[PDB]
């Protein structure tokens, strides 16, 4: 059951390359695409993400997209650049100017059909494709505007395939330009319709984590992306390694998403670790469980205690007692059952994988479908309205053909989404 | 995208038209300004003809 991976834009390609770097190591694939591991467990599901080529060489089923060449040139000269199939580098030259309109309507439109040719070519070589995944930001123009155009066109050509995303939500604390609330609001509308799972990475939670917990005084985007790739590896562990039970993306989505529009998840990771800084003391199951449920370990800057969990998935990695896991997981729910909806019975599920990640004997990944995520969308809406009530910076968009009405529309849909979350918070 | 093309075209168009009538109106005004100056100098010539002429009508 193959997955096709797509990464779009500055942020999308930088976190995306880290993903392939991290899991390529987990599967014993070197920067040449050659396997040099010890176990057979790390090749049993390798077809999920890698195509097998001549010479017993493994090639990521990855398509790399940008409207400017700078970041993708840096990928090929990068730590694992050689592994990617060179025909899958699809890029323009003009850039998107941190402008959703350019990525979605004018510059991206020019380029999108070329991208879809590669998607189709990678799909037709799939025995049974089980879905697509995208990495991208919502604050820029390529990943935000063109990424959501791709998603719309993928759903047109593959309407029954699962589509999941890691979407970096913008924040003023870690910010490139002032129009990010505009691009994020326009993108969220598209995600609400055309994705099955969206893992919301709020770039300020990554910042607070890097500063307040890893004691990094001036974190870079690189430090921020180490946390993201840890989560990306964690949430895909049970598809990449033989384990307790195997569910395809559809079955996983069915049991996590009770309502089609409420598919924006809160990811988290324990233990939280910085690059290089070596961790020597392994965590106990109680420590992993407290930390992965703690607000400080969440990567969407939302207090889980301000909402209620609709569903929760937790993925523990390493050698540990699944009995101790069961008891500790059941202890968290039974101790804070007022933050779980009583009308979805047994809505906290768990999986264990014996293969730990690089550098940790033991880790846990948290996937929370909480109504508290509305706080993230309330933040974007406030920032959106603060400029939009004065029509500020809109000339960048009206000059690409957009009307004020599309912004009003985008604003209203996200205020609906916020109110939808509030309905189930009080039920 | 069609609206954006239409808007880049109308701006190019109206700029071409606004400039062309400016350069014409400026051509008209400057000519009507130099001609008026010349014609005062030519009324000047007749007058001087009438002064030399009147003096001959004096003997
Ligand atoms: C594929 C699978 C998943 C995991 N989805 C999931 C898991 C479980 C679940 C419901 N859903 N319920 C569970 C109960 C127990 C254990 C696990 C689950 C997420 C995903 O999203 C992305 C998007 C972009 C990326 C990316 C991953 O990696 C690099 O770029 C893609
Ligand atoms: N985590 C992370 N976020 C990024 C990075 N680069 C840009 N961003 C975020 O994405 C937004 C800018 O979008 P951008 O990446 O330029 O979109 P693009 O035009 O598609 O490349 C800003 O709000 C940044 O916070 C990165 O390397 N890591
Ligand atoms: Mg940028």
């Amino acid at each position: 059951r193959e997955i096709v991976h797509i990464q779009a834009g500055q942020c999308g390609n930088q976190i995306g390359a880290k993903f392939w770097e991290v899991i390529s190591d987990e599967h014993g694939i070197d920067p040449t695409g050659s396997y040099h591991g010890d176990s057979d467990l790390q090749l049993e599901r390798i077809n999920v993400y890698y195509n097998e080529a001549a010479g017993n060489k493994y090639v990521p089923r990855a398509i790399l997209v940008d409207l400017e060449p700078g970041t993708m040139d840096s990928v090929r000269s990068g730590p694992f650049g050689q592994i990617f199939r060179p025909d899958n580098f699809v890029f323009g030259q003009s850039g998107a100017g941190n402008n959703w309109a350019k990525g979605h309507y004018t510059e991206g439109a020019e380029l999108v059909d070329s991208v879809l040719d590669v998607v189709r070519k990678e799909s037709e070589s799939c025995d049974c494709l089980q879905g697509f995944q995208l990495t991208h930001s919502l604050g820029g123009g390529t990943g935000s505007g063109m990424g959501t155009l791709l998603i719309s066109k993928i759903r047109e050509e593959y309407p029954d395939r699962i589509m999941n995303t890691f979407s970096v939500v913008p924040s003023p604390k870690v910010s490139d330009t002032v129009v990010e609330p505009y691009n994020a609001t326009l993108s969220v509308h598209q995600l609400v319709e055309n994705t099955d799972e969206t893992y919301c990475i709020d770039n300020e939670a990554l910042y607070d984590i890097c500063f307040r917990t890893l004691k990094l005084t001036t974190p870079t985007y690189g430090d921020l992306n180490h946390l993201v790739s840890a989560t990306m590896s964690g949430v895909t562990t049970c598809l990449r390694f033989p384990g307790q039970l195997n569910a395809d993306l559809r079955k996983l989505a069915v049991n996590m998403v009770p309502f089609p529009r409420l598919h924006f998840f809160m990811p988290g990771f324990a233990p939280l670790t910085s690059r290089g800084s070596q961790q020597y003391r392994a965590l106990t199951v109680p420590e992993l469980t407290q930390q992965m449920f703690d607000a400080k370990n969440m990567m969407a800057a939302c207090d889980p205690r301000h909402g209620r969990y609709l569903t929760v998935a937790a993925v523990f990695r390493g050698r540990m007692s699944m009995k101790e896991v069961d008891e500790q997981m059941l202890n968290v729910q039974n101790k804070n059952s007022s933050y779980f909806v009583e009308w979805i019975p047994n809505n906290v599920k768990t999986a264990v994988c014996d293969i730990p990640p690089r550098g940790l004997k033991m880790s846990a990944t948290f996937i929370g479908n909480s109504t508290a995520i509305q706080e993230l969308f309330k933040r974007i809406s406030e920032q959106f309205t603060a400029m939009f009530r004065r029509k500020a910076f809109l000339h960048w968009y009206t000059g690409e053909g957009m009307d004020e009405m599309e912004f009003t529309e985008a604003e209203s849909n996200m205020n609906d989404l916020v109110s939808e979350y509030q309905q189930y918070q009080d039920a | 995208i069609q609206k954006a093309i239409e808007e880049n075209n109308n701006f190019i168009k109206m700029a071409k038209e606004k400039l062309a009538q400016k350069m014409e109106s400026n051509k008209e005004n400057r000519e009507a300004h130099l001609a008026a100056m010349l014609e005062r100098l030519q009324e000047k010539d007749k007058h001087a003809e009438e002064v030399r002429k009147n003096k001959e009508l004096k003997e």
